[PDB]
């Protein structure tokens, strides 16, 4: 588990075939894929502004780590004694630990390697002329990336605000109560139970069911046939009930499992 | 070396420690702290063991120390208010209630000067600041009895307020202001009276002054709230933050600035101006930096310490006046909150994990080689996830074309131009056979014109209705509505779509019918409730269009 | 298109109407692969004689030294689109002028192929290279046992594209650049050239060794003339061609008219017993009939005692009087060179008869009194 | 659709991709083109073609045959085709020559 | 409001002193020599042509021609006429040793393709230039001259009595 909100909690998992999955109160959200199997545990690294990973371990003597905002596996590593995660160095961001076996040396903290997968790598003819030009083309390349990410940020934030632009350009009392759906046989009926607002003696209505083209690869026209159901309440002022309803078929719409 | 040290750790929930509560204060070599617990934790940071601890019940919310009496007073939560002697005459001690001094119940906040005491207490609606005396002499740890309250009747209510102590040059855990600052806010009064200032930041985002002398009341003497409190700037987002700088830094230190910082990240920055008409005028800034902030502090020469959920940055305000935008660079730390910055640069910190930590700012022959090796996989390392934000940046743009296409189709299908160009709907009548018995079906033939493409995210919405005006009995069928992803339709090219209208049951067709189409933009698709309709056009079958010669 | 509802989409399809009517426009503005902040009101009808239009800090640091020709063009231009257009222009201009703050390289082919060729050239060759590893410089030895420099300057494609090499020797270096070459190949070129120009670096060392060289001083190996010294108060110039330098280079002589004419005639008369298998030395001493003197005066050699602005002694009956008070300058002048010199700079201010500027060759502050 | 009357836009059929039975197993568990032909002699198909409509002797009246059924038969009668490139019921491509 | 700085203002210093000279008149390329051989003498004894050839280059704005166009010139077209004179004046004279990709650069502005109301002098001395590089040969009839005085002197040798050399090749 990750965090917890009120109950909701966002939750890592991971499985048999050798997956990593997400939910957000019960959402798999951004699955991975893993390269070695028998999972045996994760652990959570930071390593700075955002870089959340995921390192995870092995039962063959091996793990991974997979960077967050990426579902995708940065690196791998082999015959891991073990795996730790904390600052080591000093820095304030974590760190990864990993400790080769004991085949090396009969002494455990000899053969390590120590790696935030960025600018700290630790491991067990003038050349110094090059030096500052790499140690600067590391802070470009790290300010870069952190730069990209704030890009990035301010790109959604105008498509959020353009998306409501597009709503206000096209145009306040709740002209529709709720929506409730059934299947009856081989038929979706959806329904919508209107408010005083709403007068079908005045406004011809009808009520559309549009499918999401991310399921819909193709042209199937939907077919929707409408009816309006008055009933009164308690009659033996006193309330009216009218509602909207259309029904189709299903068994065009189960193709994928699922639809919206 | 190692830039920053682990003292201790303490229980995280999960996430870790929420803010506002969470308080580190240094006094010179003891290290007091809360973690928004019923303890409060000594630190001595020679060797970062607990000296004590604390039982208090009911959550801490605040501390303050006097150094000179030696004493430490703390604020539960809906108790009141304690005091304790460090003296103090299991490292683990329960605090008796003995220790309490104005057991209020309900008070929100707290401060402290000289001889004097303040607090600020929720009520209903109107919540209330006071001040009490604090005894000079060494005695029984007391409150007195209350020089003066008023009622902050601006505020009409998670996050606590802050107060925060200005005294001028002339007359204390607080700051003391510079001459011109001082005059320029609080006014004539407090200069010639030499009083000390109370500001008072609230979860509206106010941010109020008080005078103190002014502040003295009594049941014959009711203190008026609209002439003794009164309102610097109102930030529109809660209040996390007030403090003062000495900015041209070219104990005891006169500021010049005045600092205070949202919530959400807005800081707010006053300094003296004396520009432009012979006059003396406020510079004004309030920035917006990024993130939600969670804590700050003040360090040497006009540099404020915050954080983030992502990492502790830092902004300096040194240098018009002061400074056009704020940029803020990460030291490289974790999201701390709950910083103090103490000066010899060495400040304190608990980490949102829990952990308390004393930040401290400031050839060889083939281990060169092994360096080139080290530095050449860092650069491997971000480069393979900035590919990846490149590319995602790529996909934000096409998203941004794709909605740009889609704003100048729905312009040119709102407006009026005496033809209908951009995208066209006709409906037309045939007459089919089925079986045995002839139909009626409308074939509904959609145009593209114009150069807009009707990419990904459009749909068609046919709508055939039947005969009108509702009736003693609902029908079985008011209405059937078709829908149509159209997709790659393109300029110049057409789709085409033959709908029944004619009898299935009965052998009966009732005329007038109408068909009507329209189409439908989602969001959502190429990544309240959110989508956009448009009315192409509205065609009605009569009689005549149904005849057959 | 013509009209803008496509040219626009297509030159700007970034920037998103906010508004119904086409009046707020805000979003993204590229320019060499980068995307800009901007926001871009009109008023209630289309035009730009008032408008606002605010952008990112990022932007208008970018856009200084321009904003007066932005808010000229807001005024002066008649169409959004067209302002658009030439503020890309403007932005393309920027960037490319200050290249130096705005890049990043492609690491994965760079960084590391640039060691890794410099490895196979080897770590005794290379001398410098800059902190955004844009220059490099390489060194070279002649068979004679000479230091030869080569400055190459790369771009954030270095192996696609050639790289701008920049070497001292005086004739055009070529270089034959593949995108299949690297370091090791232009530097044979570069050994090539050495080896070829052996000849006339041995004539040049020559006449620095046995002779007093007097106006080029510590001179550089892509220069071809050398005044040396020969008597007193008598100089003889002499330029050499690099491909045939022991052939009769162009010769004349400076000094005492009463002095130089039996020089100018003695030459004439032998001018035809140069010889090019000897040396320079060797053929213009018995050509003129002399020797020379190595150093008759070391330490005051000569100071170029003119005006520093005309480069004449005598200007109408004037001296070079007026001088730098500066230890490392010293330049004498004239009064009238000088006036109209300083009379033109922006930093130079007039009292009554005094003008004060700065000296023209090392800028500190000098006084004229007419 | 190409050789047809009314020249008008009409859409590519572009039969599906997959059977929606088998998208439905898929999802829940996660070239050269080929030729055939025929001869036959001149002189069976000039004595069976005869009464000769009307155009080329050969290959255009074996088409015109071939297609005699066919509802587009008049458009080749017209344009006397020896070719075409038609459909399918199945969206698939076929070019018949003669 | 109206002062305008001098454009090789943000210019490497020896530069700037070279183009100051260069200014004053017919004897602005001699004194460019005398400037040359006065940093020869001094602590930089290179002078950094290649850094020169790009400035030279480099484009800014104007506004000229109506009130309002907006146009982006080289400095080679930007500053003064008789700078442009005595710089290619002073090129011709160190030719030799400068970098040919700058001078290609330098050259097709000289050129002025496509421009109306060009400067024949910078026209001219570009042939010239390229004349001595040996790329522009350029199998036109590219000459410094016009075609008017060309023709003036083909009208004017035509009333004289060809030689019995033989020059032209056929
Ligand atoms: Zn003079
Ligand atoms: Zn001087």
């Amino acid at each position: 588990i990750c965090a917890t909100e009120i109950l909701r909690i966002s939750l890592i998992a991971l499985t048999r075939k050798n997956q990593l999955i997400s939910f957000q109160n019960g959402t798999p959200k951004n699955v991975c894929q893993l390269p070695f199997g028998d999972p045996c545990a994760v652990q959570l690294m930071d390593s700075g502004g955002g870089n959340l990973f995921f390192v995870v371990s092995f039962i063959s003597n091996n793990a991974c780590a997979v960077w967050k905002e990426s579902f995708q596996v940065a690196a791998k590593w082999e015959k891991l004694s073990l795996v730790l995660i904390d600052d080591f160095i000093g820095s304030g961001t974590e760190q990864v630990l990993l400790l080769f076996k004991d085949s090396l040396n009969s002494d455990c903290l000899t053969s390590f390697k120590i790696t935030d997968l960025g600018k700290i790598n630790y491991s067990s003819e003038n050349r110094y002329l090059v030096v500052p030009p790499l140690e600067t083309g590391l802070k470009v390349c790290f300010s870069s990336f952190r730069e990209l990410r704030q890009h990035l940020l301010l790109k959604e934030k105008i498509i959020s605000k353009s998306y409501k632009a597009l709503i206000n350009l096209v145009q306040s009392e709740q002209l529709v109560e709720k929506i409730w759906y059934r299947v009856i046989d081989d038929s979706l009926v959806v329904g919508v139970k209107t408010t005083s607002s709403l007068k079908l003696s005045l406004n011809d209505v009808t009520l559309s069911l549009l499918m999401d083209q991310a399921h819909d690869s193709r042209f199937r026209l939907l077919k929707c046939q409408n009816r309006v159901i008055k009933l009164s309440t308690n009659p033996f002022k006193k309330e009216c009930v009218q509602i909207i309803t259309a029904v189709t078929s299903l068994s065009p719409l189960l193709t994928f499992s699922k639809f919206c | 070396a190692p830039r920053v040290r682990y003292l201790a750790g303490f229980c995280c929930p999960l996430g870790g420690l929420a803010a506002g509560k969470p308080r580190v204060l240094c006094h010179e070599a003891e290290v007091f702290l809360s973690t928004g617990s019923e303890l409060v934790y000594v630190y001595d940071q020679e060797g970062g063991l607990l000296t004590a601890a604390f039982r208090f019940p009911d959550q801490v919310w605040h501390l303050e120390l006097l150094a000179p009496r030696r004493l430490l007073y703390a604020l539960c939560a809906r108790r009141g208010l304690y005091c304790l002697s460090l003296d103090h005459p299991s490292p683990v001690i329960p605090v008796d209630p003995d220790a309490c001094i104005l057991p209020d119940a309900a008070l929100c906040a707290f401060t402290l000067l000289d001889s004097v005491l303040v607090t600020l207490v929720q009520g209903p609606a109107r919540w209330k600041m006071q001040l009490f005396e604090q005894p000079c002499p060494g005695e029984d740890p007391r409150p007195g009895g209350q020089i003066g309250e008023v009622e902050l009747s601006s505020y009409t209510p998670h996050f606590l307020p802050v107060l925060c102590s200005v005294s001028p040059s002339g007359s204390s855990g607080g700051f003391t202001l510079e001459d011109a600052l001082f005059g320029l806010l609080f006014g004539a009064d407090a200069t010639l009276l030499q009083s000390p200032v109370v500001l008072c930041g609230l979860p509206d985002g106010q941010l109020c002054c008080v005078i103190l002398k002014a502040l003295v009341t009594s049941r014959s003497a009711p203190g008026d709230p609209n002439a003794l409190v009164k309102i610097l700037h109102h930030l529109e987002e809660p209040v996390i933050f007030i403090g003062a700088l000495k900015t041209e830094p070219q104990e005891d230190v006169h500021c010049d600035c005045l600092v205070a910082f949202g919530h959400h990240g807005r800081m707010l920055a006053i300094k003296a101006s004396w520009d432009e008409s012979g006059k003396l005028v406020p510079e004004l800034r309030e920035y917006c930096l990024p993130g939600p902030v969670l804590c700050a502090a003040c360090g040497g020469g006009g540099r404020v310490y915050h954080s983030t959920p992502s990492d502790l940055c830092v902004v300096d305000l040194s240098r018009q006046p002061e400074e056009g935008p704020g940029g803020l660079p990460p030291m490289l730390c974790p999201a701390s909150l709950n910083i103090c910055s103490v000066v010899s640069t060495k400040l304190l910190a608990l980490s949102a994990k829990g952990r308390l930590m004393t930040c401290s700012l400031d050839m060889t022959t083939e281990s060169a080689g092994q360096k080139i090796k080290e530095l050449l996989s860092g650069i491997g390392n971000i480069s393979e996830r900035v590919s990846f934000l490149k590319k995602a940046v790529d996909q934000r743009n096409k998203a941004l074309t794709s909605l740009n296409e889609a704003m100048n189709v729905s312009c040119a299908l709102l407006s009026s131009g005496t033809g209908p160009r951009p995208i066209s709907c006709t409906t037309s009548t045939t007459w089919s056979r089925l079986q045995t018995q002839d139909v009626l079906m409308a074939t509904c033939v959609l145009e593209n014109s114009s150069s807009f493409s009707l990419d990904q995210g459009w749909t068609l919405c046919i709508q055939v209705l039947t005969s009108s005006c509702a009736l003693d009995l609902d029908s079985a069928c008011s209405a059937i509505t078709y829908t149509i992803p159209v997709d790659q339709l393109g300029p110049g090219a057409r789709r085409e779509v033959t709908l029944p209208l004619g009898p299935g049951e009965n052998g009966g067709l009732d005329l007038p019918v109408t068909v009507s189409c329209t189409l439908f933009y989602s969001l959502r698709e190429v990544v309240e409730q959110e989508g956009v309709c448009l009315p192409l056009s509205r065609h009605t079958v009569d009689m005549l269009q149904c005849l057959r010669f | 298109m013509a009209v803008t509802e496509a040219s626009l989409l297509r030159q700007c399809p970034l920037l998103l109407p906010q508004n119904r009517s086409k009046t707020v426009y805000e979003g993204f503005i590229s320019a060499q692969g980068r995307d800009f902040h901007l926001r871009i009101v009109l008023p209630e009808d289309l035009q730009l004689k008032n408008a606002r239009l605010l952008c990112s800090w990022q932007l208008r640091t970018i856009l200084s030294g321009y904003h007066r020709i932005v808010q000229q063009r807001m005024q002066h231009s008649p169409d959004l689109m067209s302002f658009m257009m030439e503020l890309k222009m403007l932005l393309e201009v920027a960037l490319k002028n200050r290249q130096e703050l705005y890049a990043l390289p492609p690491p994965p082919q760079f960084y590391s192929s640039l060691i890794e060729e410099i490895g196979t050239l080897g770590w005794d060759k290379l001398v410098y290279a800059d902190t955004c590893f844009s220059t490099i410089k390489l060194k070279a030895e002649d068979a004679s046992g000479r230091e030869h420099l080569i400055t190459l300057k790369l771009k954030a494609k270095y192996p696609a594209e050639s790289p701008d090499y920049f070497v001292d020797f005086p004739v055009p270096f070529c270089a034959s650049w593949t995108p299949q070459s690297s370091l090791i190949s232009i530097y044979s070129q570069f050994l090539a050239a050495i080896e070829s120009l052996k000849a006339f670096w041995d004539v040049m060392d020559e006449i620095d060794e046995k002779t007093w060289v007097l106006e080029p001083e510590k001179p550089p190996r892509s220069a071809t003339a050398r005044r040396i010294a020969l008597g007193n108060n008598v100089s003889i110039n002499i330029e050499v061609d690099p491909r045939h330098p022991t052939m009769l280079p162009e010769c004349f002589f400076l000094g005492a008219d009463h002095v130089v004419k039996p020089l100018g005639i003695k030459l004439s008369r032998n001018i035809h017993l140069w010889d090019p298998e000897n040396s320079v030395l060797q053929n213009l001493k018995d050509v003129l009939e002399i020797d020379f003197p190595a150093r008759a005066i070391l330490e005051k050699s000569d100071f170029t005692m003119d005006c520093g602005i005309c480069y004449a002694y005598q200007l109408d009956g004037t001296i070079p009087d007026q001088v730098c008070d500066n230890s490392q300058c010293g330049q004498p002048f004239h009064q009238i060179c000088l006036y109209e010199w300083l009379r033109g700079l922006l930093t130079s201010r007039q009292s009554f008869n005094i003008i004060f500027g700065e000296c023209p060759y090392c800028s500190k502050p000098i006084t004229l009194k007419m | 659709p190409g050789l047809a009357p009314p020249h008008t836009r009409a859409p590519s059929p572009l039969g599906p991709t997959r059977d929606p039975v088998a998208t439905f197993l898929e999802t829940c568990r996660e070239l050269p083109p080929s030729v055939a032909s025929i001869k036959v002699s001149a002189e069976l198909l000039r004595a069976a073609l005869k009464d000769g409509h009307s155009g080329v002797p050969l290959c255009c009246a074996t088409l015109q045959w071939l297609l005699a059924e066919n509802a587009a038969v008049d458009v080749v009668r017209a344009r006397a085709l020896s070719s075409i490139q038609g459909v399918a019921p199945d969206g698939a491509n076929v070019h018949l020559i003669v | 409001e109206g002062v305008e700085p001098a454009p090789w203002a943000q210019l490497e210093a020896p530069a700037r002193l070279l183009l100051q000279a260069l200014q004053a008149g017919p004897e602005g390329a001699r004194r460019g020599l005398g400037v040359l051989r006065a940093l020869g003498s001094r602590g930089w004894e290179p002078f950094d042509w290649g850094r020169l050839l790009e400035a030279l280059c480099r484009e800014e704005p104007v506004v000229q021609g109506p009130d309002g166009r907006l146009e982006l010139k080289p400095l080679l077209l930007r500053l003064p006429r008789i700078c442009q004179r005595n710089l290619m004046s002073l090129l011709m004279a160190v030719r030799p040793s400068l970098p040919e990709s700058g001078l290609l650069s330098v050259l097709q502005i000289a050129q002025q393709d496509l421009a109306p109301d060009p400067d024949a002098w910078l026209r001219a001395l570009g042939e010239l230039l390229r004349r001595d590089l040996g790329v522009g040969t350029s199998m036109e009839g590219a000459s410094p001259l016009s075609e008017r005085c060309q023709r003036q002197l083909q009208s004017l040798c035509r009333g004289l009595g060809l030689g019995g050399r033989r020059l032209k090749s056929p």
